[PDB]
């Protein structure tokens, strides 16, 4: 019940850290 | 452009939206009043008041309502006892579709003023763009507010032609809903006496007129309209912010102290109730009056109420009970049914102990029986490889008085054990657990909820305060502009 | 243990609805530019 | 614009809008009436936290009594 | 009506929404274990 | 004007140099004659505890809190 | 209107204060327009020290 | 900033006054605590 | 001109240090308060509030000195000369703890003389106040934590007493009575102070290596030494290093500037939400579903609930003679030990 | 009739009426002089 409520959120985290990286605004 | 913390930046500059948006908050907060309130009377109790109350039951917009008038229920009955009232339309229930409806209202009206939005009144006429009068506005609102407060006081309050206000006795045990004369003496400033109440309503509201009438008929001088930056309609919400976290603060105090407008049947025990060991005292005064007169320990304590032990249970207090458990009181150790009676403790020597009880500090606290001068005389070993002192080697027998068990007396090591353990949160109760699942572990009564609400809520508006109390004295340099300046219309140059 | 059935609710409220009302406003502000 | 019967009629009650009377007015009178009322706060503080007694007034539930 | 002049538009960027959105789980993880206790 | 300049300059020096010393002999005779213990209330090192008392002077009432270190001074604790 | 803040294309607005404008010394229908006001007034706080001397 | 001619009191004076003199009668003091024998 | 007048603008004459409106009452209210801590921890004893010793007069060192709070039986007390419990007495007056309230009284006044004179100052110089809005950190934390929290408890007697030791004491209290460290909000808080040290570190160590005219013979000379920097290195650089070893950079200088703002203020502010939360005596010291496993079933532990055991170990062989008015006497039979379990 | 800590709240008005007007006093005479 709380754990994969637990895991869900961290597996987002990680994900966000992909998009932040290969993914930013083009800054122009 | 705006950013998401800048969109209901749009309204400052006209009138008729910004009281759109301020109807709509009034709307919500009438509909929030009257939801929450019919939602926990589905949840309240009124067939047992005195093992039973609102405030053991987390109610929170119940003591509000009781406390200036309003008790009936048009289901028959009443939070004094009283079945087979008649309330008429005021009751509870009542209340709350009132307040739904007058929220139905406010939301149609807030819908009008936000399409109906280019009104000339809100307009100056002689430059055709918006503006206030804002000391006008003041000293108007000033008055009406003067003339409630007057009204109230001297219909309400006094119980001249409503009901009066509820009033109590030192240990809350009969208290009701009664008239109030006024008190204008000294004693008026006795902030638990319900006369000094009658007084401020009266004497504030001919304050508030006499204020309302001055700020129409003076203007304000040159010096404070460039110094305070009036005209400015952020400068007012500025104030406004001061004003009202000075109030959240002081009746946060108020709740949390205690006061004769915040009784002790509607919202508990105060914490300083229990660290004085008030009623404590008051039964033992209670006992030795009536010993004196000629009883035996049986009739003595089977003379006390139900009621006066129930305050004497540390389970009452708002300073057990953490933040992260949440549910009525009746959550935290399941709901009361009977008293057991009062428990005393004696060596097989003959000489009655004393059972040191428990500070509020602490989570967990040791039993150790201590006799009349204050040596120990008994106690429950933490040590499972070590004793001096035991319920084997000193023989403690508990008697009891009063309550369920008149005249049982244990002497079985064990069974007195569990008394000794149970009897460090003062008077013994039985409990029923199973209704609510409940855990043993404390909860807080609704008037620790209501004070950390605002001491918080009040910490947070100083932040408020100082950030709009800067954004109108520097308002010339967060914009390049000047507000002095009309906008500049032709160029001159000077160039070689 | 006894974990809550509420406490799944509020995790479940306190993370959907600020992350919805933050992306409307961002596909918003895309197709204010397109 | 949009002409109205009640907005005729509190158009007088927004109509001085910026006006001042010269310089310093009243301010020495507010600040008379203002220092009255901090005198008067902490009476009233003093009687609440038991630093001011007054005989005849008891600061405690048992007032209630 | 007529239309309102004081209409202006709302912005919220890309990396805004990362780091928005960072905030919010990250929150999440913490006070989750104190909702379900 | 820099503080070097004034502290060697002579008006400095012909005032202060006879008050500097006096205030540091007045600290020491503040300390050295016993007064400093009679002024602030702390007691001396002989004399925390009574003859007969084993235990502390620990005060219990505010409105009768001089009259009960005055208690506790006289059986000399 | 306020159009500002060029550190990311961006918005914030402020208001726009009336002039100031020193006073006209009354005319005296100003002066007798005014006095029904205060009068009104004088007589209405009389009476509610009349009210409050009765409900005690 | 606060002329060179420096009448006897000026906001500098008292500044410099109200930290020199309390502190050299308290490093007199507790001087003299250091020869009080335990 | 007018009397004011003349007034107000000696107020704001060009001076070694600016006096200002504000500071008329920063100047006394500071003053009193450091000379009354300095008077204290050197003549001002504890004997009869604690039964402890804090002066240089009883003989002690630098670490083990105090101004040491009223007993618990003088509860909410002000604690004023000319009130009725020292009834204008110097010597009951130092004996009762009274100088406590004096300092922490003049100082609540000297923070607040101190953020009006960061707004007088930007406003003369016309300024935005940021600075002075950094500085509602401190009052947050010192309002909460000196005035707000004692005057939910009983006495100012649980409010932290001036000195060194006399606050190494504090924090051992609240580990072992409140289980500070495990609510969310003092989490919240030392991530954000530990995270401000870092992005101090990390900025002064890459605005350091990227300098225009680290060599060159630089010909630059103006510092404007109010920019503070901010021009001395190219932002360029910056970025291109660190979005390649962590894979994020600042673009934008002026958030960066605002950020480092944000993170230390926010992280004392959530720690002072909850500090006011304990004064209602609300903290979170347990997860009920461990407690109900452990007592189902004690094959269980974790560092959770060793951590339980040790505070349940701080406060009863602390508390006999930390809260002496209460006169706890604890047999040594009864007192927690490891051994036992 | 007046108890005793009454003429303390009095004594304690009275303090802080001599301490503000000494202040502003001296500061209004000082400004005045070398204006
Ligand atoms: C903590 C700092 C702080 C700051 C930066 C501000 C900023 C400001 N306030 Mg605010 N204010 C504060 C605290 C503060 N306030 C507090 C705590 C209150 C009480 C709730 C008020 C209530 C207040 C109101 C209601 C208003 C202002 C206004 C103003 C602005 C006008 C000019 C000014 O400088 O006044 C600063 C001057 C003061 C704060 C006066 C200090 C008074 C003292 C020293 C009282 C001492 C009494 C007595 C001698 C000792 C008591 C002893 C005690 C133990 C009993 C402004 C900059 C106005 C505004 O919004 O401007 C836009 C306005 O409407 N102030
Ligand atoms: C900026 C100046 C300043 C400020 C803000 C403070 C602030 C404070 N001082 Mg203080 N003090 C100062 C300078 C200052 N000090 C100086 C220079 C001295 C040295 C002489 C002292 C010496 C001093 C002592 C020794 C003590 C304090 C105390 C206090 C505090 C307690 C509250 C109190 O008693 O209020 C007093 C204020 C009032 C009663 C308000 C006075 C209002 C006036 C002037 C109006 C009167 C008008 C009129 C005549 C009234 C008619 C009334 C009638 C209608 C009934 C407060 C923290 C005490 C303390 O901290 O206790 C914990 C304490 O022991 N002060
Ligand atoms: C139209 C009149 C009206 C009436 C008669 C009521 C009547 C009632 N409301 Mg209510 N209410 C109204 C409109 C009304 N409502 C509106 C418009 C709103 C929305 C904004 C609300 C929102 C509301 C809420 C949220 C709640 C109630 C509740 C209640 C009930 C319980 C008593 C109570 O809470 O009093 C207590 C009232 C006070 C303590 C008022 C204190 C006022 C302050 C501090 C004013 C100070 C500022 C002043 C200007 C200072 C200067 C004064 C000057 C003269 C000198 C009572 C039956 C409660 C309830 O049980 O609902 C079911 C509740 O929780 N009301
Ligand atoms: C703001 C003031 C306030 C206060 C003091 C209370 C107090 C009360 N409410 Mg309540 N309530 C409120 C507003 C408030 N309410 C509003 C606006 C809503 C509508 C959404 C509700 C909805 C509500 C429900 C649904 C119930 C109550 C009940 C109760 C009572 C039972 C005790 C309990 O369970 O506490 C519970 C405490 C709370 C709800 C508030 C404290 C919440 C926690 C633990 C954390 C707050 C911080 C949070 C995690 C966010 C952190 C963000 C971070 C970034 C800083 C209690 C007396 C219960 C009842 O009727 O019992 C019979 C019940 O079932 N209320
Ligand atoms: C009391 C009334 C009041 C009013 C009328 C305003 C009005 C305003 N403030 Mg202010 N403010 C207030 C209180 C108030 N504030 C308080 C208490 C604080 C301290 C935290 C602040 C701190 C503050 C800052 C720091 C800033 C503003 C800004 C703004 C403006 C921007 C628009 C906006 O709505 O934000 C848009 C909406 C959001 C930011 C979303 C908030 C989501 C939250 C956190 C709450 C969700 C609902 C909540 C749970 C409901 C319960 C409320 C509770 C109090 C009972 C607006 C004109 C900004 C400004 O000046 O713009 C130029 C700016 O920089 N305000
Ligand atoms: C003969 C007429 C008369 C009488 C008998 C009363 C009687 C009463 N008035 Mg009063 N009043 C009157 C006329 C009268 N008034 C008039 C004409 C005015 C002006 C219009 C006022 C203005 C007035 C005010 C301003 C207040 C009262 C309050 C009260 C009552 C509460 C007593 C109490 O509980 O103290 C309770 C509390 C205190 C004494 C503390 C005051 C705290 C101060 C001033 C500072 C706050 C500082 C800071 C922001 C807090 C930080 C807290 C944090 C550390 C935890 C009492 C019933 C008070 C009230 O409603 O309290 C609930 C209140 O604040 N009245
Ligand atoms: C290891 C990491 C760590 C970190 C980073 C923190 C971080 C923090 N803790 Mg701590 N803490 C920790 C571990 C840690 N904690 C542990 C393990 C415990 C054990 C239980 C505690 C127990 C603890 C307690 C009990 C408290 C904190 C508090 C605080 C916070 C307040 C900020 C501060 O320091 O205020 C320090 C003080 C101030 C900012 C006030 C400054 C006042 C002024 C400006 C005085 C004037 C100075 C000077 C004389 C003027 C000079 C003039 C001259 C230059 C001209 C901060 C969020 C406090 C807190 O959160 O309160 C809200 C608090 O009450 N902590
Ligand atoms: C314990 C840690 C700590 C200390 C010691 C401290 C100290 C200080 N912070 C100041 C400022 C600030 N601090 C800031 C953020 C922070 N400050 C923090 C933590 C601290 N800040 C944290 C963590 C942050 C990050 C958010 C900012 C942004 C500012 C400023 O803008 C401001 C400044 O000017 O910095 C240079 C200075 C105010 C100078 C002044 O004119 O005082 C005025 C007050 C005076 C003169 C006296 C006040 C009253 C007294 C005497 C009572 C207290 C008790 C006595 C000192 C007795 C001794 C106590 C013992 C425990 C030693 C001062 C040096
Ligand atoms: C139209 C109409 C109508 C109807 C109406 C209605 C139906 C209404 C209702 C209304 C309502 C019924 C409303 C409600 C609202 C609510 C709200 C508004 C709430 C809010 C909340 C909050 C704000 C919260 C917060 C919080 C949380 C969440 C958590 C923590 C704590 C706190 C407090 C922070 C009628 C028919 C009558 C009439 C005609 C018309
Ligand atoms: C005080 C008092 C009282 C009460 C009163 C009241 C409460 C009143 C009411 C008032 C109100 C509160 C009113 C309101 C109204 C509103 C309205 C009248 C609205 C309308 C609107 C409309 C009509 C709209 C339309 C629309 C639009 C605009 C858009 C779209 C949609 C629609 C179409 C819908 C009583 C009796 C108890 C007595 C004593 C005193
Ligand atoms: C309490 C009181 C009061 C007040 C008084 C005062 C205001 C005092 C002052 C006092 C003071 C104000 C004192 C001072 C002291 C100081 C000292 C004692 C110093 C020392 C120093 C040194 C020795 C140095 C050291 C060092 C450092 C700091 C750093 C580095 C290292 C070295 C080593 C160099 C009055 C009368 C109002 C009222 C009644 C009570």
């Amino acid at each position: 019940m709380e754990t994969i409520t637990y895991v869900f959120i961290f597996a987002c985290i990680i994900a966000l850290f992909f998009f932040a990286i290969f993914f930013r605004e083009p800054p122009r | 452009g705006l950013p998401w913390y800048r969109v209901h930046t749009v309204l400052i500059n006209d009138p008729g939206r910004l009281i759109a948006a301020h109807l709509m908050h009034t709307a919500l907060v009438a509909g929030w009043a009257g939801s929450m309130a019919l939602y926990e009377l589905a949840t309240f109790d009124p067939s047992d008041p005195v093992l039973n109350p609102m405030w053991r039951q987390g109610m929170f917009v119940l003591p509000f309502m009781a406390r200036l008038g309003v008790t009936g229920s048009w289901s028959g009955w009443s939070i004094t006892g009283e079945t087979g009232i008649d309330p008429g339309f005021w009751s509870f229930e009542g209340v709350a579709l009132a307040h739904i409806v007058l929220s139905g209202l406010l939301f149609l009206a807030a819908c009008w003023h936000w399409v109906y939005w280019d009104l000339e009144l809100f307009r100056d006429p002689r430059t055709g763009e918006p503006a206030l009068d804002l000391p006008k506005m003041f000293g108007i609102h000033l008055f009406l507010a003067g003339l409630l407060c007057f009204g109230f006081g001297a219909f309400h309050l006094t119980g001249l032609f409503g009901p009066g206000m509820w009033v109590s006795d030192p240990y809350g045990l009969t208290g009701s809903v009664q008239p109030v004369a006024p008190e204008w003496g000294p004693d008026g400033f006795n902030p638990y006496n319900p006369g000094g109440v009658v007084a401020h309503h009266i004497a504030a509201g001919i304050v508030g007129i006499i204020a309302g009438l001055f700020h129409i008929l003076v203007r304000p001088p040159q010096r404070l309209y460039k110094a305070l930056r009036m005209g400015n309609i952020e400068t007012v919400l500025s104030s406004s912010i001061a004003a009202v976290f000075f109030a959240a603060f002081v009746v946060a105090g108020t709740m949390w102290y205690g006061s004769a407008t915040t009784p002790i049947e509607l919202f508990g025990p105060t914490r300083y109730q229990w660290d004085s060991s008030y009623f404590q005292q008051e039964i033992n005064r209670r006992v030795q009056a009536s010993l004196a007169s000629g009883a035996t320990l049986e009739e003595a304590w089977s003379a006390i109420p139900e009621k006066l032990a129930f305050y004497d249970y540390i389970g009452n207090n708002p300073a057990k009970g953490g933040l992260f458990r949440t549910g009525p009181m009746n959550k935290g150790d399941g709901i009361a049914q009977a008293w057991k009676g009062h428990a005393v403790f004696r060596n097989k020597e003959g000489e009655e102990l004393f059972v040191r009880r428990m500070p509020a500090f602490f989570e967990s606290f040791p039993v150790i029986l201590t006799d009349k001068n204050g040596v120990v005389k008994a106690d429950i070993p933490f040590r499972r490889a070590e004793s001096k002192y035991s319920f084997e080697q000193q023989g403690v027998t508990v008697s009891f008085y009063g309550g369920e068990l008149n005249g049982q007396t244990f002497t079985d090591p064990p069974t007195v054990k569990s008394y000794a353990r149970k009897a460090i949160f003062g008077e013994i109760f039985e409990f029923d657990t199973e209704t609510l699942n409940s855990d043993g572990i404390f909860r807080t009564s609704p008037r620790g909820w209501f004070t950390f609400a605002h001491a918080v809520f009040a910490l947070l508006f100083f932040f408020g305060h100082i950030w709009h109390g800067a954004r109108t004295l520097f308002r010339d340099v967060f914009s390049g502009i000047d507000p002095e300046l009309s906008p500049e219309q032709v160029e001159w140059g000077f160039y070689q | 243990m006894e974990v809550n059935q509420l406490g799944l609710i509020a995790t479940a409220l306190f993370v959907l609805v600020p992350s919805v009302f933050l992306i409307i406003l961002y596909v918003q502000t895309e197709s204010q530019q397109k | 614009a949009r002409r109205t019967w009640l907005g005729d009629i509190l158009r007088p009650l927004n109509s001085e809008y910026g006006k001042v009377a010269p310089g310093w007015g009243t301010t020495p009178l507010m600040a008379v009436f203002m220092g009255l009322f901090l005198v008067f706060l902490l009476i009233i503080l003093e009687i609440y936290n038991s630093t001011l007694i007054l005989d005849g007034v008891n600061v405690s539930w048992k007032a209630l009594g | 009506m007529e239309p309102n002049p004081n209409r202006q538009p709302v912005e919220l960027n890309r990396t805004s929404l990362y780091l928005g959105l960072l905030l919010i789980l990250v929150l999440a993880l913490l006070f989750s274990s104190y909702f379900f206790n | 004007r820099p503080f070097s300049d004034i502290i060697t300059s002579v008006r400095y020096w012909v005032i202060h140099s006879i008050t500097i010393p006096a205030l540091f002999i007045a600290g020491w005779l503040f300390v050295s004659t016993g007064l400093a213990y009679d002024v602030f209330g702390t007691p001396r090192p002989d004399s925390y505890y009574a003859q007969e008392q084993r235990s502390i002077p620990l005060v219990t009432d505010r409105f009768e809190a001089k009259q009960q270190v005055e208690t506790f001074l006289e059986q000399l604790k | 209107m306020r159009y500002t803040t060029d550190e990311g294309g961006r918005l914030n607005n402020f208001a726009i204060e009336p002039k100031v404008y020193q006073a006209q010394p009354w005319t005296p229908q100003q002066k007798v327009r005014a006095a029904l006001l205060v009068g009104g007034g004088l007589l209405l706080v009389a009476g509610l020290v009349a009210i409050a001397v009765g409900v005690s | 900033q606060e002329p060179v001619s420096y009448p006897i009191f000026t906001v500098r004076w008292v500044a410099v006054h109200t930290l020199a003199v309390p502190t050299i009668f308290f490093l007199g003091a507790i001087a003299a605590m250091q020869f009080i024998q335990r | 001109r007018g009397w004011f007048d003349i007034l107000d603008d000696w107020l704001k004459r060009d001076r070694f240090v600016f006096v200002g409106w504000s500071g008329i009452l920063l100047f006394p209210c500071a003053y009193l308060a450091l000379g009354g801590w300095l008077t204290g921890t050197t003549f001002v004893t504890s004997w009869y509030t604690h039964g402890l010793a804090s002066s240089y007069l009883e003989g002690c060192n630098f670490l083990t000195v105090a101004v040491s709070t009223p007993a618990n039986s003088m509860g909410h007390s002000l604690l004023l000369l000319w009130g009725p419990e020292a009834q204008g007495d110097f010597t009951r007056w130092c004996q009762l703890g009274g100088l406590w309230t004096f300092i922490a009284l003049h100082g609540a006044f000297g923070l607040i003389g101190f953020m009006l004179r960061q707004f007088e100052i930007a406003r003369l110089v016309g300024v935005r106040p940021y600075n002075a809005i950094a500085f509602s950190a401190p009052i947050a934390v010192f309002v909460s934590v000196f005035l707000i929290y004692p005057l939910g408890q009983s006495s100012w007697f649980f409010a932290p007493s001036f000195g060194v030791a006399a606050i190494f004491r504090f924090l051992l209290f609240f580990q072992g009575f409140h289980n500070w460290t495990l609510n969310p909000f003092h989490m919240m808080g030392v991530a954000g102070v530990l995270g401000g040290a870092l992005l101090c570190a990390i900025h002064g160590a890459t605005v350091e290596n990227t300098l225009f005219q680290d060599g060159e013979g630089a010909s630059t000379f103006r510092a404007f030494n109010p920019t503070q920097a901010e021009e001395t290195y190219s932002m360029v650089t910056a970025n291109r290093f660190w979005s390649q070893i962590f894979g994020i950079a600042f673009s934008n200088k002026r958030w960066l500037h605002f950020f480092m703002l944000f993170v230390p203020v926010t992280g004392l502010w959530m720690s002072a939400i909850g500090v006011v939360g304990l004064a209602l005596n609300l903290r979170s010291y347990d997860f009920i579903s461990q407690e109900i496993r452990a007592a189902e079933d004690p094959e269980f532990e974790t560092f959770y609930t060793k951590n339980l055991l040790l505070n349940e170990g701080i406060r009863a062989w602390m508390a006999p003679q930390d809260q002496p008015h209460e006169n706890f006497v604890f047999p040594e039979e009864v007192l927690p030990r490891g051994n036992a379990l | 009739t007046i108890t005793p800590s009454l003429k303390g709240f009095f004594i304690g008005l009275l303090s802080g009426a001599v301490v503000l007007g000494l202040t502003f006093a001296v500061l209004i005479a000082i400004s005045q002089i070398d204006k």
